[PDB]
């Protein structure tokens, strides 16, 4: 299958640089135009940049707001698309997507988060939301005080997925973010089944496995 | 540039209903070559957008028959013959006719289902959090519809204003409900000086507000 595996995004200061990468497979990469699209809550979906084929002498096009600061390029021999990003501004913050382009954005990569901020990274504290004692009981984990997004929560190393609800993060009065993940389970099993939430904050390389107990 | 405009901004319809989304182009998309290059995209929550319709009326590979595209000139429409719980997603119309490529603002499609009342859980601050010097109290509302709910924090029956944050999932892809997490944030000194803590939940599924509390 078509795979567009992106990397290279993250926290960066205003004025800074990031180089995005997109590794392609499952289709003849050199036969297709490629483009980058970004997404921010405030401006929605915004086409960024485009590169055409060898047979078009690698013509490129850019959105007006990135011209001169961004550079898209391709290495067909590595099946990789690039986006070099300089003089980053806060308005560049968003999710950046890698796209094959064939009259339309026909396949999209998973997306890499670019945050343009002068704040420092901060790993999270994980605290149990411990149940008390009626057929179904709820237990959870509080991921608190991290920067930047995102964190990931799984339960019992991905085994437990039934009834889990990971809530969207909230920006607090402090620049840090707080997240809650909860699971509903038969209160009978609370003595016969262990429950552990697995918290991953890639931006700070933090992995935390927290046992939740009544 | 070709400004793309979508309407309505959100809609809510029950399973099996027919939904029509309208996309308006600022200037007429060229139809001289053939079908104009108008594309429809579906974005599920926390997921990359996927091409649903291309060239006004062509279904992309694997896209179900219920999704259909139509339109001409400055007006194009997206229609789903029967709404499905899986179907709800933000829906986007984009033009490939001229640079810069432009997108509509999206149309949020939500499934309308029956009322379902939430299960409310309260959770006291952990001792480890108290050692840090802050107290976080969380109230969980689980599997409810409609989205609109009023959570209120009371500490010794004192209404609390401006020291709590809430967060809501998107609709479950299968049963179409929402869950809500509200977090009451207090300093440890403000936690120890009081005893009763409660969230009061008011929702259509409850004939009367349901409060869950603890003492500490
Ligand atoms: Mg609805």
């Amino acid at each position: 299958e078509v795979q567009l595996v992106e990397s290279g995004g993250g926290l960066v200061q205003p004025g800074g640089s990031l180089r995005l990468s997109c590794a392609a497979s499952g289709f003849t990469f050199s036969n297709y135009w490629m483009s980058w699209v970004r997404q921010s809550p405030e401006k929605g979906l915004e086409w960024v940049s485009e590169i055409r084929l060898r047979s078009d002498n690698y013509a490129t096009h850019y959105a007006e707001s990135v011209k001169g600061r961004f550079t898209i390029s391709r290495d067909n021999s590595k099946n990789t698309l690039y986006l070099q990003m300089n003089s980053l501004r806060a308005e560049d913050t968003g999710i950046y997507y890698c796209c094959t382009y064939f009259y339309s954005f026909s396949y999209w990569g998973q997306g890499t988060l670019v945050t343009v901020s002068s704040a420092s990274t901060k790993g999270p504290s994980v605290f149990p939301l411990a149940p008390s004692s009626g057929g179904t009981a709820a237990l959870g984990c509080l991921v608190k005080d991290y920067f930047p997004e995102p964190v990931t929560v799984s339960w019992n190393s991905g085994a437990l997925t039934s009834g889990v609800h990971t809530f969207p993060a909230v920006l607090q009065s402090s620049g840090l973010y707080s997240l809650s993940s909860v699971v509903t389970v038969p209160s009978s099993s609370l003595g016969t089944q262990t429950y552990i939430c697995n918290v991953n904050h890639k931006p700070s390389n933090t992995k935390v496995d927290k046992r939740v107990e009544p | 540039e070709l400004q793309m405009t979508q309407s309505p901004s959100s809609l809510s319809a029950s399973v099996g209903d027919r939904v029509t989304i309208t996309c308006r182009s600022s200037q007429s998309l060229l139809h001289t070559y053939g079908s104009p290059y108008l594309n429809w995209y579906l974005q599920k929550p926390g997921q990359s957008p996927k091409l649903l319709i291309y060239k006004v009326s062509n279904r992309f590979s694997g896209v179900p028959s219920r999704f259909s595209g139509s339109g001409s000139g400055t007006d194009f429409t997206l229609t789903i013959s029967s709404l499905q719980p899986e179907d709800f997603a933000v829906y986007f119309c984009s033009q490939g006719t001229h640079l810069p490529y432009t997108f509509g603002g999206g149309t949020k499609v939500e499934i309308k289902r029956t009322v379902a009342a939430p299960s409310v859980f309260i959770f006291p601050p952990s001792d480890e959090q108290l050692k840090s010097g802050t107290a976080s109290v969380v109230c969980l509302l689980n599997n409810f519809y409609p989205r609109e709910a009023k959570v209120q924090w009371k500490v010794d029956n004192a209404l609390q204003s401006g020291n709590s944050q809430e967060s809501v999932t998107e609709q479950d892809s299968k049963d179409s409900t929402y869950s809500l997490s509200s977090t009451l944030t207090l300093s440890k000194a403000d936690y120890e000086k009081h005893k009763v803590y409660a969230c009061e939940v008011t929702h259509q599924g409850l004939s009367s507000p349901v409060t869950k509390s603890f003492n500490r």
